């Protein structure tokens, strides 16, 4: 056969790839900052809870103020909210009951969702006529929508459970460009700073690392023993982090093309649900199933805080951009902000 | 109160399924129902501009075929060619076929005039109904109303307390015959209740379920010469009939007070009787019992056959017993072991007419319980005739009466239509005799056990014939309750305009089912069935709770205090209980909550996202 | 699966092709960075009630 002189040539290419890396590994990041001095005790305290909508919040995302956020819920319904005040500035009735994730449009102007209808439904929120209505419609995908992120007013990447993610030109309405590569459904990505760049994480234990004007995939992480839920990058770029049903996060390095560091305890053990980062990047937060999230120094692998305050899983969460606080989403139906 | 309401239109998302899933929401199963007739000619009337035309046209042809003689015929056809035909065919305007407009021209130049005329047009009416048009009215608040009416007829629960009581009208051998009127409509009825302690005393428990499941075979199709029924109930005690009311008594009481009738006379309880007949043989039911007793008069003295207890479904399987009273039998019925149809009643039938005209039956020559002598003089004596007799009368009895079945009229040839074609009947207009036009010759005059292995042998008892409750209420309340229930809802529409309506919020979603049901903790709510949860509200707020269907573990139905209600198992140990305002309703809530939730549950397995782990 | 193991491969092929650092300059570089950045981090540098929304904040324009 030909198959089986092609699969020990995938073996003997994999080798070259664990020898370039245990090569690089000299030192590790809780060696270097063994020296610094811990980030002290982190005990947020909830200042805000949004009451509205009748089921579980399934994703959440800030809008690039730090002041609007929408959430979506298995009501059907997706709100955004005011956080200084608790106002409420749309409700939006969907036309599927089974969205899954949610995305603010950095301009404002839009945001979108989607879910098993494998459709990503953008909606326009300064409609010339002073109203909220669907403005388009992004089919193609073969499986549900579980993420998107826009990059402007007119483009968008999105990750489906079909193995793929792809950018959209919201005008043409059609896939500009296309992402294989993973071996099982796609859970999250992240844009980076520059938007050149975007990773995924997947049910195949794998994170990838994506050209957006190429089309390519450049760099595949793995590690974890199971589903990786989220992912976020750090916020220069040249790193980023996951969280897995394995029970853990880790943070990885794109230079140094492998994994840096875990996060875990012997006493955690439902899965991670989502992360992020503060400002500066010190801080990884990290959503449970099991009502808790959990806040650690990114650089020591400490578990600098807890946030208790959700009765059901910690479905969502997210951090702002200007620092000030985070969010959470929850299966008890409720979003929190803390400070 | 005792009238009647309907249903609000929100009604239709319940109903509209209902009827889908029984495969009743199609042309044909609509437009020939009386309620949905009329509800179609009105949508078709006053709100499409493109189908008066047809049914205009088609109502034209109907009176056509209900007219008597050819002289009216040939002028009115003449209209209807003129102006459905080729008026429309001067306009522009015809959607018929060119062989259609053949059919007709070619039996209208000829003067040849049928009722039956114009039979290829109907067809290709409802062709012309039954697409596009017949669409548009289901998207219509003709079709809304029409779920309004039919959730009230399928959600039907008669009792006591349902009718007016007003006189008895005779004694039956298990029970009694009042007269009476049903408070909805006012219909003037009668009800025949059964004591059932005395049925399982006399064993008539065959006898009973056979009237019963005799009377809904024979009760379709407005039938003049028979009474039939419209209802049927049941009480811890009795057992009621609602039949066609008759107040002037039976021919073996008016035999009694007036005498033998006159060859004219009998000659109109004949033509009567030979339709009631007809009526029961076109259905597969020998009546096996026709005698003058079983013949009763209503106020103007027109005739209908009366008791079905001893009637038969021959369809399957033909009878083969001894059965009916003992001097109107004929040969193959008393014959041990022998199979006979149809053919029964028209001995039975030339044995109760020789009666009227002379007094006894032909074979009883005053013997009274010995029976035997008069099934002797039936199987050996060819009944001699008196003289007095008509030649007309006398070939009718010796038709009617061979003993062997070769022979006799309504038997070998085209069953009643032999008999009609007799030399006897040789003036009569049989329409005219359908249409209860002849006049009558005689106007009535001013006057300790109980068991419960006993008591699910009545189950599958009750009954309500659709097409008789469409009958009434068509003839009665009808008219002014759809003009009464359009006031409330333009009232509602103008109050709900006001306050701000809601743009309904069961649209632009992917909203299953929504409507009316109640609760515990009862309250009753307006719900919402979505793929992923069911919604509900108070009046005049939106959904602030629910229950996703992911939380449900099952759906049942169970009895509380005498009510059908659902059952809700959910995760927690925790129980939902809910009931609706009508059967269709609680039925439909049931089945679209089990797909609902079943098929819920095996979307969430397969999301890693959404389905619940360690 | 044929024509498609090729595509593993010269896939790979990529993946391996990278110049990389080494693990110590990786994590120097964000070490400094959070360094760099966390008197800016209110997560981890607090600001007066005055400014922040969500404990003291008053007038919001």
């Amino acid at each position: 056969s030909e198959l089986d002189q092609l699969r020990q040539e995938a073996e003997q290419l994999k080798n070259q790839i664990r020898d370039a890396r245990k090569a690089c590994a000299d030192a590790t990041l809780s060696q270097i900052t063994n020296n610094i001095d811990p980030v002290g005790r982190i005990q947020m305290r909830t200042r805000r809870t949004l009451r509205g909508h009748l089921a579980k919040i399934y994703a959440m995302h800030w809008g690039t103020d730090s002041r609007l956020l929408v959430s979506a819920s298995q009501d059907g319904k997706l709100i955004i909210w005011d956080s200084y005040t608790t106002n409420k500035v749309h409700a939006i009735p969907l036309r599927s009951s089974w969205v899954m994730t949610c995305a603010y449009a950095p301009s404002g102007n839009y945001v979108a969702c989607g879910g098993l209808d494998n459709i990503c439904s953008i909606y326009n929120l300064k409609t010339r006529e002073g109203n909220v209505r669907v403005s388009r419609e992004l089919a193609g995908h073969t499986g549900y929508l579980s993420c998107c992120r826009f990059l402007d007013d007119n483009q968008i990447v999105t990750s489906s459970g079909d193995t793929t993610c792809a950018l959209w030109d919201i005008e043409t309405g059609q896939q500009t460009t296309t992402f294989t590569g993973h071996t099982g459904d796609v859970m999250s990505l992240s844009l980076a700073p520059d938007t050149r760049l975007f990773v995924s994480g997947a049910c195949d234990a794998s994170a990838k690392l994506w050209d957006v004007r190429e089309g390519m995939c450049r760099q595949t992480f793995t590690g974890h023993e199971s589903d990786i839920n989220a992912i976020c990058f750090f916020p220069n770029g040249n790193a980023f982090a996951t969280g897995s049903d394995d029970a853990t996060c880790r943070l990885f390095d794109l230079r140094a093309d492998q994994e840096l560091m875990t996060y875990s305890h012997d006493n955690i053990i439902c899965g991670i649900t989502s992360v992020s980062f503060s400002k500066s990047g010190r801080l990884l937060l990290a959503g449970y199933d099991d009502f808790n999230c959990n806040v650690w120094d990114a650089l020591k692998a400490d578990r600098a805080g807890v946030l208790a305050g959700h009765d059901n899983r910690v479905s969502c969460l997210g951090v702002t951009d200007d620092g000030m606080a985070v969010a959470t989403g929850s299966w008890d139906s409720f979003l929190k902000i803390w400070n | 109160s005792k009238k009647i309401l309907l249903p609000e239109p929100s009604i239709r998302s319940v109903m509209q399924k209902y009827l889908e899933d029984r495969g009743e929401v199609t042309f044909e199963k609509i437009f020939s129902q009386k309620l949905g007739y009329l509800l179609f000619r009105d949508f078709c009337l006053k709100h499409l501009e493109e189908a008066k035309p047809l049914v205009e046209f088609y109502e034209e042809i109907k009176k056509y075929e209900k007219l008597e003689t050819e002289e009216e015929r040939l002028v009115c056809s003449r209209e209807i060619f003129d102006t459905y035909i080729m008026k429309e065919l001067l306009a522009c305007s015809h959607p018929f076929s060119k062989s259609a407009i053949e059919h007709v021209q070619g039996h209208l130049v000829k003067k040849q005039v049928p009722p039956d005329l114009f039979q290829p047009y109907i067809e290709e009416i409802c062709q012309n109904l039954r697409g596009d048009v017949f669409q548009k009215f289901i998207e219509s608040d003709k079709f809304t109303r029409f779920c309004q009416w039919k959730n009230v007829e399928l959600n039907i629960h008669l009792t006591m307390n349902d009718f007016s009581v007003h006189r008895i009208i005779g004694r039956g051998g298990f029970g009694e015959v009042y007269g009476c009127r049903k408070a909805d409509t006012g219909k003037m009825y009668a009800m025949k209740c059964l004591d059932k302690k005395r049925i399982k005393m006399k064993q008539g428990e065959t006898l009973a379920l056979n009237e019963r499941i005799m009377l809904s075979l024979v009760s379709t199709g407005d039938c003049p010469f028979i009474v039939c029924m419209s209802y049927a109930f049941h009480t811890p005690d009795k057992l009621s009939f609602i039949l066609d009311l008759m107040n002037g008594g039976d021919l073996h009481y008016h035999l009694s007070q007036h005498g033998v009738f006159s060859e004219a006379d009998m000659r109109f309880y004949a033509a009567e009787i030979i339709l009631g007949l007809e009526h029961m043989h076109n259905r597969f039911v020998v009546y096996r019992d026709l005698k003058p007793a079983n013949i009763l008069l209503d106020e103007h003295g027109h005739v209908r056959i009366s008791d079905l207890g001893l009637a038969c479904d021959f369809s399957k399987k033909k009878p083969h017993a001894s059965v009916g009273t003992h001097g109107y039998m004929a040969p193959e019925v008393l014959q041990k072991g022998v199979a006979y149809d149809s053919s029964a009643d028209w001995f039975s039938l030339g044995c109760m007419l020789f009666k009227l005209l002379r007094g006894h039956s032909p074979f009883r020559q005053h013997k009274t319980k010995d029976k035997h002598e008069i099934d002797r003089m039936t199987l050996t004596m060819a009944v001699e005739l008196p003289d007095s007799f008509s030649p007309e009368l006398r070939s009718l009895l010796e038709g009617l009466l061979q003993r062997d079945v070769n022979r006799r009229l309504g038997c070998l040839g085209r069953g009643a239509q032999e008999v009609k074609e007799s030399p006897f009947f040789r003036s009569l207009d049989w329409q005219m005799v359908f249409l209860q036009k002849y006049p009558p010759p005689l106007i009535p005059p001013r006057g300790i056990k109980l068991l419960d292995s006993d008591q699910e042998l009545y189950r599958n008892f009750p009954l309500t014939i659709s097409e008789r409750w469409q009958q009434e209420v068509a003839e009665t309340v009808f008219d002014t309750i759809n003009a009464e229930t359009d006031r409330l809802e333009a009232r509602k529409k103008t109050k709900n305009k006001q306050l701000g309506h809601e743009e309904d919020y069961a649209l632009g979603k992917d909203c299953i089912m929504h409507g009316y049901m109640s609760k515990m903790g009862w309250q009753r709510r307006y719900f919402y069935l979505f793929p992923n949860r069911l919604e509900w509200r108070g009046e005049g707020e939106a959904p602030q709770s629910l229950l996703t269907m992911e939380e449900i573990q099952s759906v049942e139905e169970t009895q509380i205090k005498e009510r059908k209600c659902l059952l809700l198992k959910i995760r927690g140990g925790k129980q939902f209980v809910l009931q609706c305002d009508s059967d269709p309703e609680l039925v439909q809530w049931k089945k679209e909550l089990r797909d609902a939730y079943r098929e819920a549950q095996q979307l969430v397995q397969r999301v890693p996202k959404m389905k619940n782990k360690p | 699966s044929i024509a498609q193991a090729r595509k593993l491969v010269e896939q790979l092929k990529m993946e391996a092709n990278i110049d990389r650092i080494k693990v110590s300059k990786a994590a120097a570089d964000l070490m400094a960075y959070c360094e760099a950045h966390a008197k800016e981090d209110p997560l981890l540098t607090p600001v007066p009630a005055s400014e922040n929304p969500f404990r003291e904040k008053k007038f919001f324009c």
